[PDB]
């Protein structure tokens, strides 16, 4: 469908299809979810270490200087100097969103700095079924027109699908699919998950958000870490609460 | 000389700057991870950097590769500019480590030198195609290639019989002798190789 795309403008991901009763499953991690929590901070001028305990799963979205090609950005030189093996816990999970460019290297070496290593690559691929006609400016650098973004996940210490189809937002809306929280809370990895740079729109059951943008707080500490005082400290997420 | 040209050989030590000088190299080498892989030091150790001054390198990786592909990459001299990923479905066009299921297989995409006359920007990213047979590299990525760099030279290794195309010089050992139409070519081959074996 590629010599399609070069005469009708339509990815050749425009024409994938279809993009038993896991239901279940669903019911449990949602039986298990802590309260939202969310806290407004400026995360380059904070200490991480305030945020505790240490998390099962990090899920980190800086805002990127190329997700404003067309409308605070942050250079892979500021990810990199974050202290994210400080709040990991020693078994644990991160999910870096990485763009299309230079992250996919600087990306990794952020998980490498971490303690992480990646063991799954995961693509958004943005279809473009609504405009066709709309050929993006191309960076310098770029032998190709770019139509995914990519999501590295990374494991420290001892289903789905590596694929998200959604079509491209429109131009200036930010915002990762939401599939991307269902991949990871299908994985079961432990009921302390923290978002990074996620904003009011992304809120949600069983995560603690912490992003510049959020208009409202909600945090304390000792309330959150509450939630998985014993006998709710090993839980996965996907289990029958504790009576 | 357009028509296919091969070279049934190991790559490990046959003299590749007999080949000249290309504006496209592509690889799907056998990563150390059915047939037999190089090790990590025989990889980094192949003789990428004779084959191009100017141009791009097409490099599938999967798995521990990822890591290691970026790492030969950037040894022979490239800097990897984009990244192809080919989504893997059936004639029904529906999609098909040990956390997830692989939907994909990953391309790096490396530009070395200044490559200039290259028609960059008039393809995706995204590759769709049926899966042909198990360890098959999908036609599109010739096509995409061709787009790019139209009428240069071009060399794939660690090629199959069926990857042989029109401007392409194939290495790899699961092919039939020695074709070799290119009158530079045949000329370096047979003062490198009088007796005609590597
Ligand atoms: C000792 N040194 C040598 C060796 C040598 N061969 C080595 C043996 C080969 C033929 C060439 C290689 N291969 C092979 C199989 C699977 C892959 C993985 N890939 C992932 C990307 C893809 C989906 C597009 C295609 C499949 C990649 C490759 C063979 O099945 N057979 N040629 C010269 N010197
Ligand atoms: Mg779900």
């Amino acid at each position: 469908y590629c010599q399609h795309f070069v005469d009708t403008g339509h990815r050749p991901q425009n024409f994938i299809r279809d993009v038993e009763l896991i239901r279940l499953k669903d019911e449990l991690i949602a039986k298990s979810n802590t309260p939202p929590m969310y806290l407004q901070a400026d995360i380059e001028a904070f200490d991480i270490r305030e945020l505790t305990p240490k998390f099962d799963v990090i899920l980190l979205e800086p805002p990127l200087e190329e997700y404003y090609r067309e409308t605070k950005c942050w250079t892979w030189d500021d990810i990199m100097k974050l202290e994210i093996d400080e709040i990991a816990a020693p078994r644990s999970f991160i999910f870096l969103w990485c763009g299309s460019g230079e992250g996919l290297d600087l990306g990794r070496v952020c998980l490498r700095k971490w303690g992480y290593r990646r063991c799954e690559d995961i693509c958004w691929i943005k279809t473009n079924k609504n405009n066709p006609g709309k050929t993006k400016t191309l960076d310098p650098k770029a032998v190709f027109q770019r139509t995914k973004e990519h999501c590295l996940m990374g494991i420290k210490g001892t289903v789905d699908i590596d694929l998200i189809i959604t079509e491209e937002p429109e131009i200036g809306n930010i915002e990762k699919p939401v599939e991307i929280f269902h991949i990871i809370e299908h994985f079961c990895l432990g009921r302390r998950r923290l978002h990074l740079f996620g904003r009011d729109s992304t809120i949600r059951p069983g995560w603690l958000t912490v992003g510049p943008t959020l208009t409202n707080s909600n945090y304390n500490a000792e309330t959150y870490a509450s939630y998985f005082s014993a006998p709710n400290s090993y839980l996965t997420g996907c289990t029958e609460e504790i009576e | 000389l357009f028509p296919p040209q091969w070279i049934c050989c190991d790559i490990r030590y046959l003299d590749v700057s007999i080949l000249g000088k290309f504006a496209v190299v592509m690889a799907d080498p056998p990563w150390d991870i059915p047939y037999g892989t190089l090790t990590d030091d025989e990889m980094r150790r192949l003789n990428i950097p004779v084959l191009q001054d100017d141009g791009f390198l097409f490099l599938w990786v999967t798995g521990r590769a990822m890591e290691l592909g970026r790492e030969c990459l950037n040894l022979w001299g490239y800097e990897r500019v984009d990244e192809i990923i080919w989504v893997k479905t059936n004639q029904l066009q529906r999609i098909i480590g040990h956390w997830l299921n692989h939907g994909k297989e990953h391309c790096l995409v490396g530009v070395k030198g200044n490559p200039q006359g290259f028609n960059q920007g008039l393809d995706c990213d995204v590759i769709v195609a049926e899966v042909r047979s198990t360890s098959h590299k999908p036609d599109e990525i010739y096509g995409m290639i061709e787009r790019l760099s139209p009428g240069t030279r071009k060399i794939e290794l660690f090629g199959r019989p069926h990857n042989v195309q029109p401007n392409w010089i194939t290495l790899g050992n699961q092919l039939d002798g020695i074709h070799l139409l290119d009158p530079d070519v045949v000329a370096r081959f047979k003062q490198r190789y009088p007796d005609g074996i590597i």
